[PDB]
């Protein structure tokens, strides 16, 4: 399988700042990566797919980048409704879809 | 684009169970409906996926001989079935879709999830 | 202008040709209510191996090739025997949609009369192929890190494949003198070989999904392009497009009764003398619109410039008039 | 057991209508004056011509299975019911006294030909007085049904009335359509020098 | 191998049937031409 590892485990960012999350794969996954948002008590919501394309209906402040084994999710101008757990899942067609452990975004203090 | 799952289930260990998830508004008869488990405090973990038209499974190695995933394209429904339930199976199970866009894939909808309690 | 001389001597000169010009146009396609399933063939999760290329039959539906032509995703769309732009109108008595996957450098091998391993042992088109070939890179779907060996291709085919022939045989190819009896080894090779599609390979080895649309043009049209059927007009010189058959003539009621199967009838001239309207099974005969030779009868320009005209082999209707034989 | 086929193997090649026109067509036709078996499973071969003398419509229909073990789909016409399902037939199918299409004293002629994966079922029904064999009277078969099934089609069998099996070959056939769009005669351009001259 | 020899075969008639038929060749791989259809403006043999 292709293990997915995210970083950091948890962070703390004040509103208006820029949050950064990293995702690493064991072996390349080209660009078949997707970032999700799972607010407490809510089902996961897609944010970025293809490692760079923003899902329709999502605020433009979210952005994805990277390629190969390393990918990054950037949340510019963090908002009060952006506090959730973000995962990175690869969906290579002829392969088992693996999942990362996730990263938690909280209020800086 | 819409997926509807079944209601929450409570079963004793060892009892068989099957949860359903009906899809609609798909691009073509050849899409990818997949199941994901979420324990109360754990993270997301992929289990398997089917293409109902082909009914071709890709069970995860950690879930190969634990659950059976089937489909019925006449009703455009997918089913996740436990032959014997155990306490560890207590979790929320979601069904997601992955449509084909020629160049690449695209996940459109995410199921609301069904809570299963084995006790 | 015909004589090319200013002076015209006495006589009759066949100056011009008089053609009754049609004013109205009629378009009547089959009244079919359905959309042909292009997405299922194209938007498919996984494609079959080239050696075992899949075939879908499209029928009893209204096709719209405008979307396919307009789409920019298709890397290479090459139509032989038909114009991709004009596909919107042509009807088809039968449509085949072949699907498979090859590598980029083999895309050329899928062409009428082409040669090579793919064309010779996997998928061969006829010399008179009448269809389109649409190929698009599938590096994001048919390639994995470490090599996607799902897709196969026939390499050592004892018998060269005939056009539109699929060979799924897995018999060990006996390249030597002694037989193999189903036993592999030296001079005994498995006929199929797998593409190890990897995302890091060059475009030449990168996967490509190929769809071949083969059309049969003749019989009732199961599939026709998108068009708006209009009301027909009896007894009028008009253009007409019946089931994709294009013509210009008078559409008239015909006493002659076709056989139930018969749709298009042609006489010794081989022209479509009569047609069967798709909306209603009414046999409409077709007669060429009145055509003749305008012969200018002129006395010598020296004597005068008054000039008479003679429309040949026409009645004094379509044109101090004299009707002669 | 064989009998003379005479000239009772002519059908309409195309759907075109040609009034009072002699037309030349190079196509699969039953050879004229060719021995035909007189009545198991009969291979489809190039073509098939089946003439039934069932006065009471005894023959319900036919089956078309090359594998003969239900592995492959087979045409099932029974009498009018037509089905193209993957039927599981008995070892000796008969009638007692994944479907892709469904439709619901006397000599009956039918021509079965599979070309480009297209099944054609032509028919001709006429009163007869000669029990022994086919009358030596010219007849035509209009296309009863045409199903572009696309199946392989290499063998066939009947359903139970003697019957015959002929074969079609490429034969340039001069066909004489009459004013009523009816074929009254036909010439096989390879029967003999006289036919070639005609 | 660092000083691999090179012979040129020319002005002769080549028969590759014997080489292919030999069963003592542990490796025999052809690139750009099938060995069967070997029956060229110049030939080199590196050893
Ligand atoms: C296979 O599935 C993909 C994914 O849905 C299809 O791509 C989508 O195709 C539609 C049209 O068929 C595109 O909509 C177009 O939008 C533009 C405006 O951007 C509009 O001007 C057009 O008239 C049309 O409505 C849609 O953008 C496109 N999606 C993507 C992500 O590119 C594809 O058409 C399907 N192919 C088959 C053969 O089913
Ligand atoms: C489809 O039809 C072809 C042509 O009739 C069959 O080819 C025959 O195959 C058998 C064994 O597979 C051979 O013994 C014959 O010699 C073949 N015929 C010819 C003309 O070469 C083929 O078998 C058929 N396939 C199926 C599944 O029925
Ligand atoms: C010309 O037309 C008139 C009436 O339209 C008809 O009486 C006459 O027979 C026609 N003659 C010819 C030669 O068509
Ligand atoms: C054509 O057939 C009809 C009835 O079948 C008959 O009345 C007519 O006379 C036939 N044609 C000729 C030229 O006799």
């Amino acid at each position: 399988d292709i293990q997915m590892t995210q970083s950091p485990a948890t962070l703390s960012v004040s509103p208006g700042e820029r949050a950064t999350l990293s995702c690493r794969a064991s072996q390349s996954v080209s660009s078949t990566l997707a970032w999700y948002q799972q607010k407490p008590g809510q089902a996961p919501r897609l944010l970025i797919y293809g490692a760079s394309t923003r899902a329709t209906g999502i605020p433009a402040r979210f952005s994805g980048s990277g390629s190969g084994t390393e990918f990054t999710l950037t949340i510019s101008s963090l908002q009060s409704e952006d506090f959730a757990v973000y995962y990175c899942q690869q969906y290579n067609n002829w392969s088992t879809w693996t999942f990362g452990q996730g990263t938690k975004v909280d209020i800086k203090r | 684009v819409q997926l509807v799952q079944s209601g929450a289930e409570v079963k004793k260990p060892g009892e068989s169970l099957r949860i359903s998830c009906k899809g609609s508004g798909h691009n073509s008869p050849s899409y990818w409906i997949s199941w994901v488990r979420q324990m109360p405090g754990k993270g997301l973990e992929w289990m398997g996926r089917i293409d109902p038209s082909d009914s071709y499974t890709n069970y995860s190695p950690s879930f190969q001989g634990h659950v059976t995933i089937s489909a019925d394209k006449s009703i455009s429904t997918a089913y996740l079935q436990w032959s014997s339930l155990q306490a560890s199976d207590t979790a929320i199970y979601y069904c997601a879709r992955h449509v084909v866009a020629l160049t690449h894939l695209y996940p459109d909808y995410w199921g609301q999830g069904t809570l299963v309690t084995v006790s | 202008c015909t004589l090319k001389s200013f002076t015209v001597e006495k006589g009759i000169y066949q100056t011009s040709n008089f053609r009754v010009q049609p004013t109205e146009s009629i378009v009547r396609f089959p009244n079919i209510t359905n959309l042909c399933p292009f997405g299922e063939v194209f938007n498919a999760t996984r494609f079959a191996s080239v050696y075992a290329w899949n075939r879908k039959r499209i029928s009893n539906c209204v096709a719209d090739y405008s979307v396919l032509y307009n789409s920019a995703s298709f890397s290479t769309f090459k139509c032989y025997g038909v114009s991709p732009t004009k596909l919107n109108d042509l009807c088809f008595t039968n449509v085949y949609a072949d699907s498979f996957v090859i590598r980029g450098d083999e895309v050329r091998q899928i062409a009428p009369g082409q040669t090579g391993n793919i064309a010779d042992y996997n998928y061969k088109l006829p010399d008179d192929f009448t269809g389109c070939v649409i190929a698009w890179n599938s590096n994001n779907l048919d390639s994995k890190v470490g090599g996607n060996y799902n897709y196969l291709y026939r390499l050592f085919r004892k018998s060269n494949l005939k056009p539109f022939e699929r060979d799924i045989s897995t018999e060990i190819y006996q390249a030597g003198s002694t037989p193999c009896n189903g036993v592999k080894g030296f001079n005994c090779y498995f006929p199929l070989q797998s593409y190890g599609f990897q995302p890091t390979y060059g475009v030449g080895y990168q996967p490509y999904r190929v769809v071949v649309l083969s059309f049969e043009l003749l019989a009732p049209a199961t599939v026709c392009g998108p068009k708006k059927s209009t009301n027909l007009v009896k007894n009028k010189c008009v253009n007409f497009n019946f089931n994709g058959l294009t013509g210009t003539g008078v559409l008239t009621e015909s006493n002659k009764k076709f056989l139930p199967f018969q749709q298009f009838g042609r006489d010794i001239a081989d022209t479509t003398d009569a047609v069967r309207d798709p909306q209603t099974l009414e046999i409409l005969d077709i007669t060429p619109c009145s055509f003749g030779g305008v012969s200018v009868i002129t006395p010598g320009t020296n004597t005068s410039n008054q000039v008479a005209v003679l429309y040949q082999g026409v009645n004094c209707t379509e044109v101090n008039v004299f009707q002669t034989r | 057991a064989y009998t003379n086929s005479f000239t009772r193997g002519v059908y309409y090649p195309d759907k075109v209508f040609r009034s009072s026109v002699l037309h030349s067509t190079q196509d699969l036709f039953l050879p004229f004056f060719s021995n035909v078996t007189w009545f198991p499973v009969l291979p489809f071969n190039d073509g098939v011509y089946f003439a039934s003398t069932e006065k009471s419509n005894i023959i319900r229909g036919w089956i078309f299975g090359t594998t003969l073990d239900s592995k492959t789909q087979s045409l099932l016409i029974v009498n009018v019911v037509i089905k193209v399902c993957e039927f599981q037939f008995c070892n000796d199918p008969f009638l007692g006294v994944n479907c892709t299409f469904e439709y619901v004293k006397n000599l009956r002629e039918f021509v079965f030909k599979n070309i480009d994966g297209y099944f054609k079922i032509y028919s001709k029904h006429t009163p007869i007085n000669l029990v022994r064999g086919l009358p030596q009277g010219f007849s035509a078969l209009e296309p009863l049904v045409d199903l572009p099934i696309g199946i392989n089609i290499t063998r066939f069998q009947t359903l139970h009335a003697a019957y015959y099996v002929g074969y079609l070959q490429p034969r340039t056939f001069l066909l004489k359509y009459n004013e009523n769009g009816t074929i009254t005669d036909a010439v096989d351009c390879a029967l003999d020098p006289l036919s070639e001259t005609k």
